[PDB]
């Protein structure tokens, strides 16, 4: 019924927006969407035919299933990609639903690489962006989410299209105003900006990243999505760490940053983000790490791990960002007095990952009459038990070089101390030093790190007879 | 949907993996095929031995400059083909290369198999069907059957001889 069908999906088309018959519809003997598929197959080459049912799948595939969903793909897909997409390539309303409903359906992952394939490419996508709206907002929101959810792991298609690399970015800094946009895009950017520069260009992500810090400020995901992409951007392409700064000319992006971390301090997430953000920022610079310091941003972070104590992410990246912050700065003893258990308490509350005591074991170094001050603070300190934080580390880790290095450097740093030969003989520490000799004899620099340990551990409970035989075997 | 497979193809420029790609799923043959400019997907299920089996083939480029990019696929690779050409020994004489790419990376249960294209003309052919079978003397896996994506000929043995012993490889 050519003239009688047309009607039958307006009055559906209006009726879906009511929602809740919607189930209804679905709860049925009818099979509705083979009813529409065998609709649009009946008649090809009609506006009102093929529009009114795409603006109903439109709404329709937000509640089928998982595997109908995943059944789809078999040729249904087939019949709305290929007509609309070809028969209608300059019908906006059309194409921008066609992107609708394939990015509904785009959802489970065995649909992505069907998606992503040879026959069914998901690159029509770059001809609707280019051709079906330059200047078309919808369209543009619709086509980028679309292509954030197609980012699994097979980038080495979508990136070395080069007309998807390029063309989301001039899709970000064409409307730098809707939220969903950039909440997909710069997603999307991070996750392709290792790929892409595995291959300025680098000038483009850098303001669009710089307005979206700015511009939408009182939103939390825009912002999480910034900094990562920000982040992901500087740690490959280092040229243009120059191309930021308070100086004139440049975007003082670090003050943007700093500011997100301090908004939205409740949400762990954005707070991991920005962490890392501020990491790379003061990797490549000095002026920087002394701003921030300046800027009290220390207690802030501080606050931030006593509040997510109970998440290892953003333990993991403040202490990180305490190792980058502190690469090189003079400190006074108020400082690591009142710092310390502060991270010993995270290294405990998190005593079973190799990254977040990797990068506290890094940053912990760094501060390690004036005489009694630094008495009690060792006291304190002893008292906040480094000594078995960190040598039970090493017990846990027979690999990870790195702090086999490093706390041991910050033992023999420590045993300084007068409770030393006192707490490292009643707490025990010489025969994790002999274990990790045997496990690194060929690294030179454990080798000799450890070897003054060695010699500085070693008393007469320790030489005990029978005891030395070991020490002496792996000391010749 | 039972298993999911991960064939790769490789081989010369222009020779005709492309070509001998879409004879399989799509079933389609074109002389004016547009050299493949990276990694591509194809998917195909095919049911065998109770057992719907999902299959990935990823055709490669074979140009120099896109000789990293194909990398990072062949440690996932389960199967592994080999396109070589007849006209061109040049696409033959550089085999241990593409073994040179194929042992740097390959897998343990890489099932190698070698195929001659475009055997319409073979008593034009450079390169003679038992060179081939000379050139069949590397490990065990390596297999041999020469084919063509003109005439269709074969193409299916191809994955499906292959695929079978990679299944029977699998316990
Ligand atoms: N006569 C004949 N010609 C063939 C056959 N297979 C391929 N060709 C020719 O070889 C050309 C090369 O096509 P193509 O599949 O891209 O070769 P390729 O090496 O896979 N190129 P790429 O991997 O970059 O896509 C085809 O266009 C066709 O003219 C065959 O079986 N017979
Ligand atoms: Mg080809």
């Amino acid at each position: 019924s050519v003239n009688l069908s047309v009607i039958g999906l307006k009055t559906l088309d209006l009726l879906l927006t009511s929602g809740k018959i919607t189930l209804l519809i679905l709860d049925e003997e009818s099979d509705i969407f083979m009813l529409i598929f065998d609709a649009m197959h009946s008649f090809p080459a009609n506006d009102e035919v093929q529009k009114l049912g795409c603006k109903a799948l439109h709404v329709l595939f937000e509640r089928v299933s998982e595997e109908q969903l995943t059944e789809f793909v078999e040729n249904k897909d087939y019949m709305i990609l290929l007509s609309a997409l070809t028969n209608f390539k300059d019908e906006e309303e059309i194409v921008l639903h066609v992107l609708h409903c394939l990015h509904s359906l785009a959802i489970p992952c065995n649909n992505v690489e069907v998606l992503m394939s040879g026959n069914v490419r998901c690159y029509n996508i770059v001809v609707e962006a280019m051709k079906a709206f330059p200047m078309s907002e919808r369209i543009q929101e619709v086509s980028c989410c679309l292509l954030h959810r197609l980012t699994l792991g097979n980038f080495f298609n979508i990136l070395v299209l080069n007309e998807v690399h390029e063309f989301v970015v001039k899709a970000v800094q064409q409307y730098p105003e809707n939220a969903a946009l950039q909440i997909s895009a710069l997603s999307c950017l991070a996750l392709l900006t290792e790929t892409i520069f595995l291959n300025e260009d680098k000038l483009f992500w850098l303001e669009a990243c710089y307005k979206a810090l700015t511009w939408h400020r009182k939103n939390k995901h825009v912002q999480e999505a910034a900094c990562w992409a920000l982040n992901n951007l500087l740690m490959y392409q280092n040229s243009l760490h120059e191309k930021i700064g308070d100086e004139d000319g440049h975007f003082p992006a670090h003050r943007e940053v700093m500011l997100s971390m301090l908004m939205h301090s409740s949400s762990k997430e954005v707070f991991q983000a920005s962490a890392n953000a501020l990491s790379t920022l003061l990797e490549q610079n000095v002026n920087f790490r002394k701003i921030l310091l300046s800027k009290g941003i220390h207690l802030n972070v501080l606050e931030l791990m006593q509040k997510h104590i109970h998440s290892p992410e953003v333990a993991e990246s403040g202490c990180k960002m305490l190792n980058h912050l502190f690469e090189g700065s003079n400190t006074s003893l108020d400082i690591m007095a009142a710092v310390v258990p502060k991270i010993l308490t995270v290294m405990k509350r998190h005593e079973t990952s190799l990254p977040v005591q990797l990068e506290a074991l890094r940053a912990i170094l760094h501060f390690i009459e004036f005489h009694h001050k630094l008495n009690m603070v060792k006291k304190q300190c002893f008292k906040n038990d480094i000594h078995k934080l960190v040598l039970a580390a090493l017990n846990r880790f027979i690999g990870n070089p790195g702090i086999q290095k490093c706390g041991l450097k910050v033992i023999s740093s420590i045993v300084h101390f007068p409770d030393a030969l006192e707490m490292l003989s009643l707490e025990g520490a010489m025969d994790s030093v002999l274990h990790t000799l045997q496990m690194y004899p060929d690294d030179q620099e454990i080798q000799c790190l450890g070897l003054s340990l060695i010699g500085y551990l070693i008393t007469k409970k320790n030489v005990f007879i029978g005891t030395g035989h070991l020490l002496a075997k792996i000391l010749v | 949907a039972d298993f999911k497979l991960q064939v790769i193809i490789i081989g010369s420029r222009g020779v005709g993996k492309t070509s001998l790609m879409e004879r399989f799923t799509d079933d389609t043959f074109c002389e004016a095929c547009k050299s493949t400019v990276g990694v591509d997907f194809k998917i195909k299920t095919v049911e065998l031995r109770g057992k719907k089996i999902r299959l990935q083939i990823w055709d490669t480029a074979g140009l120099e400059r896109f000789n990293s990019i194909t990398s990072a696929y062949y440690r996932s690779a389960k199967g592994i083909i080999l396109v070589y050409d007849i006209t061109k020994k040049e696409t033959f004489d550089d085999l241990p290369k593409w073994m040179k790419m194929i042992d740097k990376y390959a897998s343990e249960d890489a099932e190698l198999l070698l195929v001659g294209n475009k055997l319409d003309c073979e008593t034009d052919r450079e390169i003679t069907r038992q060179q081939g079978e000379k050139f069949a003397q590397q490990i065990t896996g390596m297999r041999f059957c020469e084919a063509s994506a003109k005439d269709n000929f074969n193409v299916d043995e191809i994955f499906l001889k292959l695929v079978d012993d990679i299944l029977k490889k699998m316990p």
